[PDB]
């Protein structure tokens, strides 16, 4: 029977919500009570990149941490040279409704991909001097919200059919497919090992998912409203979630519960982006009042305030060593935040 | 991709001659083009330069005034219309595609090369020798070195190491010292002091048998190492 | 300068673009679009045919003007994730049939595809051009049962020019932003052709009553 | 049918509560002693000499 | 020989005085507003057609205030007004009372864009546009205006009496020059007003209130500009052929308080009809609030 069903997943939810009470002795905010805070962090706009012509959308720094893609929904895909800030690549795309971008690992590849449900993988380093179309993932029945490079060979796409798949790239293929979110899938993020990823959908619930074995292993159920933005601890056993009830909430896996709020009362706008400083210590969120605040991760309290963008800051990433932080917002301007 | 040139023979000495270089197989308006002879008995040395959409052109001190060179971006040919031809221009003329941006390898491919054949400050850079005997198998080290340090501000070293086997065109080995040409073996590498410059070849081989050049990049005009050659 | 011969080569690539993003910009500037947002099935299929993957965009061109047309129904997603992207957008092109009334009941499916349309927030200054189709098939249906079985409170008689001007009438109340946006209705069906025609007349008073407001004038 | 659709609930239900956790004062515990361990390395904590900083305008 | 061709005074003396400095500084203090609502914004003046509004704002500041410093001290102060310093404070309020009526037609073109092609108008105009023809403006009505400092003297020809120190054919230069930029100024408006009737006509033919929203702004705009302006300009055109017998060049001082009339009620209809102006003044204020 129908009505079975409901109640035996219940009572497994109450065993879940007990076994999560019972492992709560004390909280985050407990521990870091006597700690030397990191006082006020303010942050110069060092580079502020022209030439975008419409809303950026999303960008993503390389592993080399001085070259920065960035999508926007004038149909260009630019790749930026971020010290001097010169556009290395102008890649124009087959429409202008892009949703995201990555950067490979490696440097090669940039997938950007957005309301055609299509990931198009461009190829940068190669002969003849173009950056072409590698190939273009089809499969997804939703508009296409984050895609991030596995390694050179996968990708995983984050679409809005409430549903994540990891794609093979030489042949255009869902490996696997990872269901179970019942909402729009906003935004991924990899595991800096990438064995698990998580994802947050719009049904106010975070999962971590095993990449390999094609499973979900953990749900995190603790929000209220639609996750927009999702970031790992450098660690890879928490993640940060930042949501549209303009909290951020700091999980981790071990634990397999909510630790912390990032949670102001003159903050009432989402949070369209996060992103964890190098070490972890700093939760970079990007809200919609044009604003990027930097909240301690330890304590909950908010170190600094990027402020200096005329739009909402839709996305934002911190380099790999730690350097900058590049918030482009949807006035046509990444600005870079050493 | 192919860098075909046409032009060249007979010339009286004084006359005129238009160098051409086709290019096929892509996309030839966003490569600064560039002009590399060679003397019948002696190593490069750099000519022309025209960049992508002809912003910037520069020449040699040898043909400053004298040559001009100009690209036709539709059409996907390079020109090169040189006037009156001293006796000391016979040469054979390369035509080298170089991209710039971060991480570009610049001077990657080369055109074959027309034997033009006429009738009858600089950073100057130092190969000190001209032959170096060689064993296939081996490990050998081609020394070159700079009389200015390479050595930007900005970390990266501008000097390129071009092989050139016997009866071919120069092919790029290293860019920017310790980097490496996309399709060459791993046995080459380059490790340089900032002036003093080596070549290392681990495992060599018979296809390696050639001319080693040097080149600087730090600025115009382009100094052309001597030649290197490896004989079995 | 300090700058080496390959930075300053670097930067000329960088300057190049500069001049292809330009010129590409300024070239699709030039161009409307027009995210028609017909709800359901109904007339959104019979003025893309009259006017020449989820979003089915479809360009053409009228008097030297380039329309752009993001048919977007076929997402089939969350709408308020991804309306954000039109933005911007010069107008909105909603697609109503007249005769879905007798076909909660289809007609009043519409007014709710239309009153969270064009009160929403990225939404508040983009003119909705109302495309009322079916109009040919609208005079029959009316003929045959008049339209007090879609709508209750109606105190006019059945015959067409005051049910015609009541469906009118309903769909130019749901907007509260009576200032910043206009609604362009037109009465059109599958044998008209003056349809490309007045969309070019509905976006030409779009943009000059935009250019007022970026010159103070307005 | 959804007795196929809400089984597969029940058995992610059952796969998800069998993992074992370790308590919040551990779990929190290494957050804070990744970021003391690793707080010299990090550029925006510590703001890093105009020398060894890239980012110069 | 400076203070005796306006032979002015009595009992009007104060009402000639103190009329330059309550309309002298208001012109001021309205004219620097809006020059501060607009820098301030920031995203007022990446828009290319509040540059023409803006500029139009601070060649009437100049306008306002160099006729504040110059009338008073003529009618009023009598100050030493030697040969060479005078034509300095003539040219000055000359030149922005040209780039002021220059910038007039500055942002007629500019309101004739928006209607003449709809479509690409930010496209024919953008901010690198708008500064060219905004410099090109600026040392134009510069050049026309200090014109008989550089070279003129009125040795050989009789030099008019109005304004003292200065060539009749000068001011039959001047006039001509200002009646094409009025002439560009009512051909622009009024093919502003044509060109709206031609498109409301052309769309009410499917199935009035943009050319009466446009007549009720640009009638007034025409209005104040031509019932201050042509008080100054006819009887300036009259003074050449008869040399005043009468005190009309008593009345002419009068008049010219007009074209003071015409500073403070030039943000008045161009810059506080502006929407975002007006949003920007409720803004601006929640700033200085603390
Ligand atoms: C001499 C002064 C004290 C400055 C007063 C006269 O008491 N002068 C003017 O108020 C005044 N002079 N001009 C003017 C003068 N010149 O020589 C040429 C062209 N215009 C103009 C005005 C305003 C009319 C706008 C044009």
């Amino acid at each position: 029977e129908l009505d079975q069903l409901r109640q035996e997943a219940e009572q497994l939810k109450n065993q879940i919500r007990d076994a999560r009470k019972a492992c709560a002795d004390a909280t985050l905010s407990q521990i870091t009570n006597n700690i030397d805070p990191v006082g006020r962090i303010q942050m110069r706009t060092r580079r502020t990149l022209r030439g975008h012509l419409a809303k950026i959308y999303a960008m993503h720094w390389g592993t080399d941490s001085r070259l920065l893609v960035s999508a926007s929904q004038d149909g260009k895909l630019i790749i930026w040279d971020s010290y001097t800030t010169n556009k290395v690549h102008a890649i124009p795309l087959r429409s202008s409704w892009v949703m995201t971008c990555a950067y490979a690992p490696s440097g090669n590849y940039v997938a950007c991909g957005g309301l055609d449900n299509i990931c198009s993988i461009y190829n940068l380093k190669t002969r003849e001097g173009n950056v072409r179309v590698s190939r273009e993932l089809a499969g997804h029945t939703g508009y296409l919200s984050c895609c991030r490079f596995l390694d050179d060979n996968q990708i995983v796409t984050s679409s809005g059919d409430t549903t994540c798949a990891l794609w093979d790239i030489e042949t255009g293929q869902q490996t696997t497919t990872f269901t179970g979110h019942t909402g729009d899938v906003m935004s991924l993020s990899l595991a800096p090992d990438t064995r698990l990823f998580v994802s947050g959908a719009c049904d106010a619930s975070a999962k971590l998912w095993d990449v390999r074995e094609g499973m979900c292993r953990q749900t995190f159920t603790g929000h209220e409203s639609d996750i927009n933005a999702i970031c790992f601890f450098p660690n890879g056993n928490a993640f940060a979630t930042g949501s549209d009830d303009a909290t951020c909430r700091l999980f981790d896996l071990r634990a397999d519960q909510e630790l912390m709020t990032y949670s102001h009362d003159n903050i009432i706008c989402g949070i369209t982006s996060v992103s964890f400083s190098k070490s972890g210590r700093l939760l970079l969120a990007g809200y919609d009042d044009f604003n990027c605040n930097v909240w301690d991760a330890l304590k909950a309290d908010r170190a600094g305030v990027l402020a200096g963008h005329d739009n909402r800051v839709s996305c934002l990433g911190v380099t790999d060593d730690g350097m900058a932080v590049a918030t482009g917002s949807w006035d046509s301007f990444l600005k870079i935040w050493n | 991709v192919q860098l075909v040139e046409s032009g060249g023979g007979l010339v009286q000495p004084g006359g005129s001659r238009k160098l051409s270089c086709s290019a096929s197989g892509f996309a030839f308006s966003s490569f600064g083009m560039h002009w590399v002879r060679q003397a019948p008995e002696k190593g490069l040395e750099w000519v022309a330069y025209i960049s992508s959409g002809s912003g910037t052109i520069y020449y040699a001190d040898t043909v400053k005034g004298r040559f001009t060179i100009s690209r036709d971006d539709p059409k996907n040919t390079l020109f090169l219309q040189m006037t009156s031809l001293r006796s000391e221009d016979t040469a054979m003329y390369y035509c080298v595609r170089s991209i710039y941006y971060y991480g570009s390898s610049p001077f990657d491919f080369w055109g074959q090369g027309t034997t033009l054949t006429v009738s009858s400050s600089d950073i100057v850079m130092t190969q000190a020798t001209s032959s170096v005997p060689v064993t296939p198998g081996e490990s050998v080290s081609i020394s070159c070195r700079s009389s200015k340090s390479l050595l930007h501000s900005n970390g990266n070293t501008y000097l390129y190491w071009f092989l050139q086997r016997p009866g071919q065109s120069p092919q790029l080995l290293i860019y920017r010292m310790s980097n490496l040409a996309s399709g060459v073996p791993d046995r080459f590498s380059g490790s340089g002091s900032g002036t003093a410059f080596t070549l290392t070849i681990s495992r060599l081989e018979a296809e390696d048998v050639g001319v080693y050049y040097c080149m600087q990049h730090l600025e115009y005009p382009l100094t052309f190492g001597a030649g290197t050659k490896l004989e079995l | 300068c300090t700058l080496s011969a390959e930075d300053k080569a670097a930067v000329e690539r960088s300057k190049m673009i500069d001049r292809n993003l330009r010129e590409d910009g300024e070239k699709a500037a030039r161009e409307v679009k027009l995210l028609l947002l017909g709800a359901g099935e109904s007339g959104k299929s019979t003025i893309v045919k009259q006017m020449k993957t989820g979003i089915v965009e479809t360009h053409f061109t009228f008097k030297d003007l380039h329309f752009k047309m993001f048919d977007v129904g076929g997402q089939r997603s969350e709408r308020k994730k991804w309306i954000h992207c039109f933005e911007g957008v010069t107008a909105i092109i909603f697609c109503v049939a007249l005769s879905d009334y007798d076909l909660m009941n289809r007609m009043h499916e519409s007014m709710k595809l239309f009153d969270s349309i064009c009160n929403n927030k990225w939404f508040t200054d983009t003119s909705i051009i109302l495309f009322l189709n079916k109009k040919d098939l609208f005079e029959e249906k009316i003929k045959k049962s008049p339209l007090t079985i879609c709508y209750p409170e109606y105190a006019g008689s059945n015959t067409y020019e005051e049910a015609a001007a009541y469906i009118q009438c309903q769909f130019e109340d749901l907007n509260k932003r009576k200032d910043t946006k206009e609604i362009y209705t037109h009465f059109t069906c599958a044998t008209d052709t003056k349809n490309v025609q007045f969309v070019f007349d509905a976006v030409t008073d779009v943009i000059i009553k935009n250019n007022l407001k970026d010159c103070g004038l307005f | 049918a959804s007795i196929a659709q809400a089984r597969k609930l029940v058995e992610q239900l059952k796969m998800e509560a069998n993992i074992d956790r370790i308590k919040v004062s551990k779990a929190a515990a290494d957050l804070m002693a990744y970021c003391e361990a690793h707080a010299k390395e990090d550029p925006l904590l510590t703001p890093v000499p105009a020398s060894e900083n890239p980012f110069r305008e | 020989p400076m203070k005796d061709y306006m032979i002015l005074s009595g009992p009007q003396k104060t009402a000639v005085a103190v009329l330059c400095t309550l309309l002298g500084l208001l012109s001021a203090l309205e004219n620097v507003a809006v020059l501060y609502l607009i820098l301030s914004s920031h995203q007022l003046r990446r828009k290319p057609s509040y540059l023409f509004i803006g500029s139009l704002a601070g060649a009437d500041f100049l306008a306002s205030v160099v006729f504040a410093c110059s009338f008073v001290n003529f009618h009023v102060f009598h100050g030493v007004d030697s040969k060479a310093v005078f034509l300095l404070k003539i040219g000055s309020v000359t030149m922005t009372f040209t780039a002021s009526v220059g910038s007039l037609l500055l942002t007629a073109i500019d309101r004739y864009l928006c209607l003449r092609y709809p479509p690409s108008y930010k496209a024919l105009l953008t901010r690198g546009r708008a500064l060219v023809t905004l410099g090109i403006m600026w040392v134009l009505s510069a050049l026309v205006s200090y014109l008989p400092l550089m070279g003129w003297t009125c040795c050989p020809r009789p030099c008019s009496e109005l304004f003292p120190l200065i060539p009749n054919d000068y001011l039959l230069s001047w006039l001509l020059f200002i009646a094409f930029l009025f002439s560009g100024i009512i051909y622009t408006y009024g093919h502003v007003l044509w060109k709206a009737h031609q498109h409301v006509a052309s769309l009410s033919g499917h199935q009035m209130r943009l050319d009466v929203r446009l007549a009720k702004t640009l009638g007034l705009v025409l209005a104040v500009l031509l019932i201050c302006w042509f008080p100054v300009l006819a009887l300036m055109a009259h003074s050449l052929a008869t040399t005043l017998s009468d005190q009309v060049k008593k009345a002419f001082a009068f008049c010219s308080m007009l074209c003071l009339i015409n500073s403070m009620v030039n943000p008045v209809i161009y810059a506080l009809r502006s929407g975002e102006i007006r949003s920007s003044a409720h803004h601006c204020l929640a700033h200085w609030k603390k």
